[PDB]
C-alpha cells in the first residue's frame, strides 16, 4: 500500500534544467521525510538530500547544493527534485525514498528515474521478432535503434517471467542503443501459446507490442 | 484528579549513575517519569492505560555501547504516549551592545555540554514527604575553575493532586505533571554582561516541530504541546529570577527561540533516550535565554532560577 | 563528516556458505547505520537498520550487528538470490553517505551453454539492415568465445556482445552476440553460422542456417 511513483525517464540538453517527481501514496505524506539518491551507471549510491513535506525543511549534501533543489506539493503528495545546469556527470538514475518513522533508514524506494544529458535527439525503438527456428525452444525480440536508455521489456504483459533474459543494451556505432530479450519455452507450446513482447521507451513515449511467431 | 505517587532511586554496579523513577498511579492509568543524569539530564515520559505498568532496567545493557532496550515500560501494549525531554547544553552569550529580544541574545561562548558534567548522588536529596529530588552538577573538565564554587541543579518534584505553590512563579500543578526547577549558582561567567541559557530538546512526532503558545511576565504562561491533548506538554512562565528569595525586582525575562527540527548527531548523545527509543533522528530543539542586556542579571549575585512543568494529559488550566 | 569504509569490495562464495561485510566509520555513530541490497535493474531494498534490526519480510539468514565504529552484515547460508550489490549507509552527521559497495558473486559448477541462432526478420530486411543473433543460454563461468562465419568466412569488427549478470535462480550467465550486415551484403550469402567455445563443451558448438 505505501507506494512512491516516479516520473518517466528523460533526455535533457546540456545546460538545461529538469524537474523529476515522486508521488507518494498509501500513507500520510507529512508524517515522513523523503530523500533523493543518485546512481550513475555502474556506480554506487550517492545521497543528495532530504525534505520534510509538511514544512519543506531540507538538508542537502554540500556536493549537490545549487545543482539540486528539493520541493514538495503537499496537496498532491508529490516530491520534486529540480536539477539545474546539467552536464554529463548528471546522467544517472535518481531514486526517491521514504524514511522510516525513526528517520534512521530508507524503507520504501521508488523505481528510479533515468536522466541522460545529451544534445542528441530522442529516438524510439524498432522491435523485430527473433523467431523460434530437448523439447525447449528459444524466441525473442530485438529492440533496436533507440536513444537514450532505457527501455523496459515484458512478455505477455508480465505473465511470462521464467526463462526470460533481457540483455544489457549495447551502444552501436550509430550512437543508438540496441538490446534483445529472449525466453525459453516448451517447443510443443509454439503452435498453441502466443508470445508477445511488450516494449516501453519512456523518453520517446514509444510503446510497442510484438507478437513472435514461428517463421 | 488525584494520583498515588511512588518515587524510587534505582542504582547499579559497575558504574553507578543517577536514575529516578516517578510512578503516578491513577484509577486506570499510570504516568512514568524516568529522570537521569547518565548523559545530558533527561527525562523519559510514558503514559499507560493500566495501574500495573512497570519499569524494567537492565543496567549492564544501559551502560554498554548499544543500550537500546535497556529501559522498558511493560506491558508495551499499554503505552498510550511516550516521549523525552533532554537538557543538552548550558549556553552563555556576551550581550555587550546587544539589544533586548535579539536572536542570538549576544555573541555566543562555547556552550557547556551537560553530557560532560559529574553529578552528586541523588539518593541523599530524595525527600518522599515533598515528592522531590535533585541532580546537582558541574563540568568534569573545568581548566578555568569557572565551577570551583558553582553548580547547576535540576530539582524535580511530583504532585498527588492539584494546587498552586506560594513560591514564585506559582505555576498551577495537577497530578498529571512534575515541576522542574533549574538553578545556576556561583559559577563564573566568562566575561561581563553574560546572559545564560539552556538548550532543550524534545522527541518529536513526525518530521516537524510544535510551536510555543503564549499581564506582566510573572502572570504570563507559555505552553508547548507534543500533540493535541491528551498528550505530553510543558508549561512555564517567561520569567526567571536572579536572587534566591525571588523578589519581584529580581525577575528577568525568559525568551524561547523558535523550535528547530534537529538530528541526534547535533546534540550530546543520551544513553537514556537511546535505551528507551532506540536510534531516533526526530528531535525538536529550542534555546531558552534568561535576562536582558541591562537591568537585573546573573551578574548581580551569580544566581539564576527558572521553573517549568512537564506532564501528560491535559495541561493545568492556570487562569 | 563521517568517513565510511566498506569492505570487501567484492566477494565470491558458494551456496550454503556464510559471509560477512564490514563497515568501519571514522567516529562513533551510535548504531545509526542501515544495510541495503540492490539487485540488477531494481531499487535498493532495506535489509537491516539501527545496526541490528531486521526488516519484516527479510529472510532471517540476514543479520546485522555492531556498535561504536564497527558494523557487520552477516549472510548465513548464502542462496543464489543473494547475488547482487550491498551498501551500508549512516544516519549520523550529514551527509548521510553510503559505503563504496560490496559485490557478492556466487560460485557454482561449470555449465555449458545452449546455443541458438536467429536470422533477421523480414520486417527488418525492408529497412535496409540485417541483424543476425546468436544466443548462449545459461552457462558458467562467464568466459566464452563466439565467432561468426558467413559462407565459411570468419567475420571481424561487425559484431557486438552483451552478457547478463548471474541469474537469481541458477547463478548462470547468458550472452547475445549480434552480427550487423547491410541488407545487400546479407542477400549476397547463404550460410550464417556462429561457433561457440566454452570450458563446459568438449569441442566448439556451431549453429547455422541457410538464408531462406
Ligand atoms: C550514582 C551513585 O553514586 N549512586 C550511589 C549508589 O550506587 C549507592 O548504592 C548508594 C549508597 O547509599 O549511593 C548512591
Ligand atoms: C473509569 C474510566 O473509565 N475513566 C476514568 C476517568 O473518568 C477519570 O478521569 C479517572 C479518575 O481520576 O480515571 C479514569
Ligand atoms: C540484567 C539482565 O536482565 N540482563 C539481560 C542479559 O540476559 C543479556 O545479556 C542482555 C540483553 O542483550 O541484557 C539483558
Ligand atoms: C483497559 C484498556 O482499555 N486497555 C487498552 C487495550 O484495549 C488497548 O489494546 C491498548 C492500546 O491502545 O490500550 C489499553
Ligand atoms: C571591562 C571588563 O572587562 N571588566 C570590568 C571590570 O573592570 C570591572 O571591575 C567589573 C565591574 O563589576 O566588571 C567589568
Ligand atoms: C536548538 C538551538 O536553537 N540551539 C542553538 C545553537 O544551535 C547555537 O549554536 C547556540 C549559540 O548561538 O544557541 C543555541
Ligand atoms: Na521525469
Ligand atoms: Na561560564
Ligand atoms: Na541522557
Ligand atoms: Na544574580
Amino acid at each position: 500500500q505505501v507506494q512512491l511513483q516516479q516520473s518517466g525517464d528523460d533526455l535533457v540538453k546540456p545546460g538545461a534544467s529538469v524537474k523529476l517527481s515522486c508521488k507518494a501514496s498509501g500513507y500520510t505524506v507529512t508524517s515522513y521525510w523523503i530523500d533523493w539518491i543518485k546512481q550513475r551507471p555502474g556506480q554506487g549510491l550517492e545521497w543528495i538530500g532530504r525534505i520534510a513535506p509538511g514544512s519543506s525543511n531540507t538538508y542537502y549534501n554540500e556536493i549537490f547544493k545549487g545543482k539540486a533543489t528539493l520541493t514538495v506539493d503537499i496537496s498532491s503528495s508529490t516530491a520534486y527534485i529540480q536539477l539545474s545546469s546539467l552536464s554529463s556527470e548528471d546522467s544517472a538514475v535518481y531514486f526517491c525514498a521514504r524514511e522510516i518513522t525513526s528517520a534512521t533508514a530508507m524503507e520504501y524506494w521508488g523505481q528510479g528515474t533515468s536522466v541522460t544529458v545529451s544534445s542528441a535527439s530522442t529516438k524510439g525503438p524498432s522491435v523485430f521478432p527473433l523467431a523460434p527456428s530437448g523439447g525447449t525452444a528459444a524466441l525473442g525480440c530485438l529492440v533496436k535503434d533507440y536513444f537514450p536508455e532505457p527501455v523496459t521489456v515484458s512478455w505477455n504483459s508480465g505473465a511470462l517471467t521464467s526463462g526470460v533474459h533481457t540483455f544489457p543494451a549495447v551502444l552501436q556505432s550509430s550512437g543508438l542503443y540496441s538490446l534483445s530479450s529472449v525466453v525459453t519455452v516448451p517447443s510443443s507450446s509454439l503452435g498453441t501459446q502466443t508470445y508477445i513482447c511488450n516494449v516501453n521507451h519512456k523518453p520517446s513515449n514509444t510503446k510497442v507490442d510484438k507478437k513472435v511467431e514461428p517463421k | 484528579e488525584t494520583r498515588q505517587v511512588s518515587m524510587e532511586v534505582i542504582s547499579g554496579w559497575p558504574n553507578p549513575q543517577n536514575l529516578l523513577h516517578i510512578r503516578a498511579v491513577g484509577s486506570n492509568s499510570t504516568l512514568h517519569y524516568v529522570w537521569s543524569s547518565l548523559g545530558p539530564p533527561a527525562v523519559v515520559l510514558v503514559a499507560t492505560n493500566t495501574t500495573q505498568s512497570v519499569l524494567s532496567v537492565n543496567w549492564s545493557l544501559l551502560l554498554s555501547p548499544d543500550p537500546a532496550g535497556a529501559l522498558m515500560v511493560l506491558p508495551k501494549s499499554s503505552i498510550q504516549f511516550s516521549s523525552a525531554l533532554v537538557f543538552t547544553r548550558l549556553l552563555e552569550f556576551d550581550s555587550t551592545n546587544a539589544s533586548e529580544g535579539a536572536q542570538p541574545p549576544g555573541k555566543p561562548y562555547p556552550p557547556y555540554s551537560l553530557a560532560k558534567f559529574s553529578w552528586n548522588n541523588i539518593t541523599n536529596s530524595l525527600d518522599l514527604a515533598n515528592l522531590s529530588a535533585d541532580f546537582q552538577g558541574r563540568p568534569v573538565d573545568d581548566p578555568t575553575g569557572a565551577f570551583a564554587n558553582g553548580s547547576l541543579t535540576f530539582k524535580v518534584q511530583a504532585f498527588s493532586r492539584s494546587g498552586r505553590p506560594a513560591q514564585p512563579p506559582r505555576l498551577l500543578h495537577t497530578a498529571d505533571v512534575c515541576q522542574l526547577e533549574v538553578a545556576l549558582v556561583g559559577a563564573s561567567p566568562r566575561g561581563n554582561h553574560s546572559l545564560f541559557g539552556l538548550e532543550v530538546a524534545t522527541l518529536g512526532q513526525g518530521p516537524d516541530c510544535p510551536s510555543v503558545n503564549e499581564a506582566p511576565a510573572v502572570f504570563q504562561l507559555n505552553q508547548l504541546l507534543w500533540g493535541s491533548s491528551p498528550s505530553g506538554f510543558m508549561q512555564w512562565r517567561p520569567v526567571a529570577f536572579s536572587e534566591e528569595e525571588r523578589a519581584r525586582e529580581s525577575a528577568l525575562p525568559c525568551q524561547a527561540s523558535t523550535l528547530h527540527s534537529t538530528l541526534a548527531s547535533s546534540l550530546p548523545h543520551s544513553p537514556i533516550v537511546q535505551a528507551f527509543f532506540g536510534s531516533q533522528n526526530n528531535f525538536c530543539a529550542f534555546n531558552l535565554t534568561f535576562g536582558a542586556p541591562t537591568g537585573p542579571g546573573y551578574w548581580d549575585q551569580y544566581y539564576l532560577c527558572w521553573s517549568m512543568l512537564l506532564g501528560m494529559g491535559f495541561p493545568p488550566v492556570d487562569i | 563528516d563521517i568517513q565510511m569504509t566498506q569492505s570487501p569490495a567484492s566477494l565470491s562464495a558458494s551456496v550454503g556458505e556464510t559471509v560477512t561485510i564490514t563497515c568501519r566509520t571514522s567516529g562513533d555513530i551510535h548504531s545509526y547505520l542501515a544495510w541495503y541490497q540492490q539487485k540488477q535493474g531494481k531499487s535498493p531494498q532495506l535489509l537491516v537498520y539501527n545496526a541490528k534490526t531486521l526488516v519484516d519480510g527479510v529472510p532471517s539468514r540476514f543479520s546485522g550487528s555492531g556498535s561504536v565504529t564497527q558494523y557487520t552484515l552477516k549472510i548465513s547460508s548464502l542462496q543464489p538470490e543473494d547475488f547482487g550489490n550491498y551498501y551500508c549507509q549512516h544516519f549520523w552527521t550529514p551527509p548521510w553517505t553510503f559505503g563504496g559497495g560490496t559485490k557478492v558473486e556466487i560460485k557454482r559448477t561449470v555449465a555449458a551453454p545452449s546455443v541458438f541462432i536467429f536470422p533477421p526478420s523480414d520486417e527488418q530486411l525492408k529497412s535496409g539492415t540485417a541483424s543476425v543473433v546468436c544466443l548462449l543460454n545459461n552457462f558458467y563461468p562467464r568466459e566464452a568465445k563466439v565467432q561468426w562465419k558467413v559462407d565459411n568466412a570468419l567475420q571481424s569488427g561487425n559484431s557486438q556482445e552483451s552478457v547478463t549478470e548471474q541469474d537469481s535462480k541458477d547463478s548462470t550467465y547468458s550472452l547475445s552476440s549480434t552480427l550487423t550486415l547491410s541488407k545487400a551484403d546479407y542477400e549476397k550469402h547463404k550460410v550464417y553460422a556462429c561457433e561457440v567455445t566454452h570450458q563446459g563443451l568438449s569441442s566448439p558448438v556451431t549453429k547455422s542456417f541457410n538464408r531462406g
